RNA sequence: UAAGGUGAUAUGAACCGUUAUAACCGGCGAUUUCCGAAUGGGGAAACCCAGUGUGUUUCGACACACUAUCAUUAACUGAAUCCAUAGGUUAAUGAGGCGAACCGGGGGAACUGAAACAUCUAAGUACCCCGAGGAAAAGAAAUCAACCGAGAUUCCCCCAGUAGCGGCGAGCGAACGGGGAGCAGCCCAGAGCCUGAAUCAGUGUGUGUGUUAGUGGAAGCGUCUGGAAAGGCGCGCGAUACAGGGUGACAGCCCCGUACACAAAAAUGCACAUGCUGUGAGCUCGAUGAGUAGGGCGGGACACGUGGUAUCCUGUCUGAAUAUGGGGGGACCAUCCUCCAAGGCUAAAUACUCCUGACUGACCGAUAGUGAACCAGUACCGUGAGGGAAAGGCGAAAAGAAC
RNA sequence: AGGACCGAACCGACUAAUGUUGAAAAAUUAGCGGAUGACUUGUGGCUGGGGGUGAAAGGCCAAUCAAACCGGGAGAUAGCU
RNA sequence: CGAAGGUGUGCUGUGAGGCAUGCUGGAGGUAUCAGAAGUGCGAAUGCUGACAUAAGUAACGAUAAAGCGGGUGAAAAGCCCGCUCGCCGGAAGACCAAGGGUUCCUGUCCAACGUUAAUCGGGGCAGGGUGAGUCGACCCCUAAGGCGAGGCCGAAAGGCGUAGUCGAUGGGAAACAGGUUAAUAUUCCUGUACUUGGUGUUACUGCGAAGGGGGGACGGAGAAGGCUAUGUUGGCCGGGCG
RNA sequence: UACGGUGCUGAAGCAACAAAUGCCCUGCUUCCAGGAAAAGCCUCUAAGCAUCAGGUAACAUCAAAUCGUACCCCAAACCG
């Protein structure tokens, strides 16, 4: 048959800061 | 509910002004009391959820035309 | 044949929607199995129980 | 009493596997494929009045039907009822 | 509907312009297929079941049937066929030469 | 970890039911707010 | 109407049918499971449990019908109570729920603009709620006007961005008057006396018209190209039809049509012709809407923000005259002008399209047009409200590639 | 006997290392605290957004909280990019 | 006797451009002069689709562990069978509820899925499969609580609440052992049972409730006694003399 | 014998000891922080019903409906 099992790509869920800053 | 029963004074909204002319919402308010209205062709008591007016013109008619008029507009007096 | 199905009793339309129920049910219990190359018995039986139990529902109460 | 037209309408198949086969030998018990709405008693009056053979006791159960992906688009096969009805000792019923 | 089942068209146009032949069977669409002559070379891939051999076969595809004409033979032309009523029940007819067929 | 969904159709039909839903005021303006948007199945049960 | 059909992917077996009980289409009926206002009680919507009455019963039980709540009235009753009263028992008579926009009413914001913000603006806008109709509201002067005069309401164009209102800022913004669309006026405030005539509402027989199936419907050939001609070439004909859509390439003359001319046993919207049932016009005399108009206080609507603020509505206290009387004429007073509130009803012009048809597009042609040319509010995501896609094209005909 | 003791279930989360586009949008390993109580947990109910609840950190309220999410006002506004 | 469009060339215009033609395509295109615009893209961390790049690089998801022969096929490290080896053994074993919804079993295929191969599979396809008086729901009874005829209250919506009526996680009658299926079993079959109701027959007489009462009907910790599940040892029966 | 299977037969089938968190136990001792509700079920009668109905010890006879019963269920099938 014909499965065509290609769906979308919806991957970005969130981030966060969480890095040494400089200030 | 809040509703004089004689003479479908319904509350009101206004506007309280300030004296700067701030304005807010506001609810008038029927003057209400529950008098107990003595009839004579039932001769009998009967309460109502009267306000002070209807207070006065049951004064100026008389109870038993009024409650006629209450019947015909159809509710449980 | 709700011509002459007109021109029956009310107690014969009954014995004849009850033996026409006979027939689909034996058709039912043939066309089950292997036994049913006359297919469109089923079709014709189940519209003339149709036409029947019309008829006495227009006998039964006009 | 049941309605006849009733008794007529509930039976609606025999069942044919290899359990059938084997219920059918060692036990008397024929299987049917009833209507939907069928009750145990419903059945058995219908049973003994159908086929005219003696019958003792029936034993329901409902197929929960599969859910098929013809072509592309899947779809719900129609649920039923299986009831396997035992016959009296020593009688015949094919 | 005029162009009916029994009667010998001839076609006006396709790969056989100037043959003819009678009706087998009119389609739902409004494709007749005549007899035997925009036939195709269907190709027949077998069955173990079925009795089906399995080859080229000849046979006869539709053609349009606003290209179709019924075969006046009293003249031997193609002619369109108008109706009328005769009787209180309506038939056909013919526009030269007028008759009923 | 423990997520934060765990179903239970119990819980499932009595708060998002059809019943539940028609209960109210403005739960039966929600399910006239899916038939009007015309779909599959307005409510759980 | 009918020679072909048994809905679509979808071929197949099985059939039915060719002069009219095959099929197709329209009218009227009958069936109309279960959930849903659900309405017999319940509830995890599409399930469980009933009771009463009527039947039949091979006593195993099945079948049918009924049973919600309130509003109204009718009878039965019926407490502390003496009559009585609430209450209760049935009976009928209605409502309930859905539905896009439009209408009227009850409530009612904020971002925003003011180059900040509080008066104001946004706006009585969005939104919530109630009620009714195909329209709704308004509606027959206690209205204007200006010493002339007009004589309901609504809507459009002007007057006019004028006169005004305005932390006189931002902005808000009439009316008088004039041109048009359309124009319809009546009743209870009550008695005698004509005593059934105008009248409208409801129920019907007949005509005509329209809708729901439909029918007829003109007129072309030979040749070269080509796979095929509707193309080129020459030669004809129709036209109250050359609007359009197909057809193997661009067809008035191949097909379906349109123009025109007809057709409905049945239901039917309507103009009515008009019967029936309620209904009374008509005359005279009288009556002239009271806790009301006004007033104090606090608010709101008029363009009008308390300002010198008219007029309208009322939350509260008060409170007359009543036709020689009263309201208004933009504070207020006196003459004049005009009109008669405190009880009703009323067609039209006007607003709108979830729909049902016909028709048009200097509208889109698959990242466009609705989100959706397709089996889309579908897959899918979200507990849930809700969010929400992609995805058209072989050919002319499957002739879909025998071997 | 006890908000007693040492310690597995069970609840946690103190230190270290590993991972950190991992096996995992907070975990594994080795140790660690409580472990008859102010314990812990199954199942059902309740409190709704200026509101809840809080042995109180502005914490938690569906991987989001100095005021959730979804629709609407709405193409808010933007002297800014 | 070949339109748009696509791809090449040659000419020409101050430039945006224009014309002619060869190939591909297979049915539309439009002079001239005017008219109206959704009218010109290279940039908006722009939007959607497609394809690169890092790159054939990191990784292949518990450091419980595999090895050999025989079968199957075109193809065996992973499948089936056998022999060894290892790991869990208060679990990495068994029976369930919640939850999921045919994944369970057979036959067939390996396109896609499996982080690889695959004849294998919880993948595709066709067929099969769940049997209840006693298990559990449904039912009777209530808790926290929900809806709540009248009623009270509230601009409207509605809020609260009595009668009631629902609401289990609790209370309430009754079945165990053995055997079979590829797939069910306290359900099927064999043996032995038990419970609540109708009906009817025999004997006997105070029965009856929307009521009164008893009971149902209840905490934490601990301690002892009796036991049982269950194991160990002997005996007994059968097998064995390495 | 289809190497998968499948049918008939089939002896012993006791005793001692240890022993649970399970049972007696919804018990007993003890503490204070003072430990669900209603129906089943037993019983008393008012209404009334008057030897009619009913009740209860049997005895026979009929019923027990509908729904879930596959499979995983500390997981490759639920939530991630
Ligand atoms: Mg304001
Ligand atoms: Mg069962
Ligand atoms: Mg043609
Ligand atoms: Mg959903
Ligand atoms: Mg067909
Ligand atoms: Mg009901
Ligand atoms: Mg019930
Ligand atoms: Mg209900
Ligand atoms: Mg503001
Ligand atoms: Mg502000
Ligand atoms: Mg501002
Ligand atoms: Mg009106
Ligand atoms: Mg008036
Ligand atoms: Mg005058
Ligand atoms: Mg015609
Ligand atoms: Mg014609
Ligand atoms: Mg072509
Ligand atoms: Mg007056
Ligand atoms: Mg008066
Ligand atoms: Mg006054
Ligand atoms: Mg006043
Ligand atoms: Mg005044
Ligand atoms: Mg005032
Ligand atoms: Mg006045
Ligand atoms: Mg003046
Ligand atoms: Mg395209
Ligand atoms: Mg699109
Ligand atoms: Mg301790
Ligand atoms: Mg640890
Ligand atoms: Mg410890
Ligand atoms: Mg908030
Ligand atoms: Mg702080
Ligand atoms: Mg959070
Ligand atoms: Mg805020
Ligand atoms: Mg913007
Ligand atoms: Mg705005
Ligand atoms: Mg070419
Ligand atoms: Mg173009
Ligand atoms: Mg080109
Ligand atoms: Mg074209
Ligand atoms: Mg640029
Ligand atoms: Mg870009
Ligand atoms: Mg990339
Ligand atoms: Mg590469
Ligand atoms: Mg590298
Ligand atoms: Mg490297
Ligand atoms: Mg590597
Ligand atoms: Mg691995
Ligand atoms: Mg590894
Ligand atoms: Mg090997
Ligand atoms: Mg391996
Ligand atoms: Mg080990
Ligand atoms: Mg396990
Ligand atoms: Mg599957
Ligand atoms: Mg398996
Ligand atoms: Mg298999
Ligand atoms: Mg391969
Ligand atoms: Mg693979
Ligand atoms: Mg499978
Ligand atoms: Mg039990
Ligand atoms: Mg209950
Ligand atoms: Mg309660
Ligand atoms: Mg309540
Ligand atoms: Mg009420
Ligand atoms: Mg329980
Ligand atoms: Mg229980
Ligand atoms: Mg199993
Ligand atoms: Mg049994
Ligand atoms: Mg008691
Ligand atoms: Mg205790
Ligand atoms: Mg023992
Ligand atoms: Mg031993
Ligand atoms: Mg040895
Ligand atoms: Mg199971």
């Amino acid at each position: 048959a014909a499965a065509a099992a290609a769906a979308a790509a919806a991957a970005a869920a969130a981030a966060a800061a969480a890095a040494a800053a400089a200030a | 509910s809040r509703v004089c029963q004689v003479t479908g004074k319904r509350p009101v909204t206004g506007n309280n002004r300030s004296h700067a002319l701030n304005a807010t919402k506001r609810r008038f308010l029927p003057n209400l009391h529950s008098h107990r209205f003595w009839v004579e062709s039932e001769k009998r008591f009967v309460t109502l959820r009267v306000s002070a007016k209807g207070m006065r013109v049951i004064d100026k008619k008389g109870i038993d035309t009024v409650l006629a008029e209450l019947r015909a507009r159809g509710e449980k007096y | 044949k709700a011509k002459e199905l007109r021109e029956k009793s009310v107690e014969e339309l009954n014995t004849e929607l009850l033996n026409l129920l006979r027939e689909q049910f034996n058709l039912r219990m043939q066309a089950a199995s292997g036994q049913l190359q006359q297919s469109h018995l089923l079709k014709q039986v189940r519209r003339d129980v149709a036409r029947v139990k019309t008829l006495l529902n227009e006998k039964a109460g006009a | 009493m049941i309605r006849e037209e009733r008794l007529l309408k509930v039976l609606r198949a025999p069942h044919v596997s290899e359990k059938a086969s084997t219920a059918m030998e060692k036990s008397n018990t024929i299987v049917l494929k009833v209507a939907k709405d069928a009750t145990k008693a419903e059945i058995k009056a219908a049973v003994q009045k159908l086929f005219e053979v003696e019958v003792e006791v029936v034993n329901t159960l409902v197929v929960k039907g599969k859910v098929k992906r013809h072509g592309q688009r899947i779809g719900r096969r129609s649920d039923w009822k299986k009831a396997y009805v035992t016959l009296k000792e020593g009688q015949n019923l094919d | 509907a005029k162009i009916r089942r029994d009667d010998e068209v001839i076609v006006l146009t396709g790969k056989d312009k100037g043959k003819r032949g009678k009706v087998k069977n009119v389609l739902s669409s409004g494709k007749v297929i005549v007899e035997g002559i925009n036939l195709v070379k269907k190709h027949q891939k077998p069955v173990p079941a079925l009795n089906q051999p399995g080859g080229i076969v000849e046979k006869e595809a539709a053609i349009q049937v606003s290209n179709v004409a019924i075969f006046n033979a009293a003249t031997g032309k193609a002619d369109r066929v108008g109706f009328r009523f005769e009787d209180g029940k309506k038939v056909r007819f013919f526009k030269s030469n007028s008759e009923t067929i | 970890m423990k997520r934060t969904f765990q179903p239970s159709v119990l819980k499932r039909n009595r708060s998002h039911g059809f019943r539940a839903r028609m209960a109210t005021k403005n739960g039966r303006q929600v399910l006239a707010r899916r038939r009007a948007k015309g779909r599959a199945r307005l409510t759980v049960s």
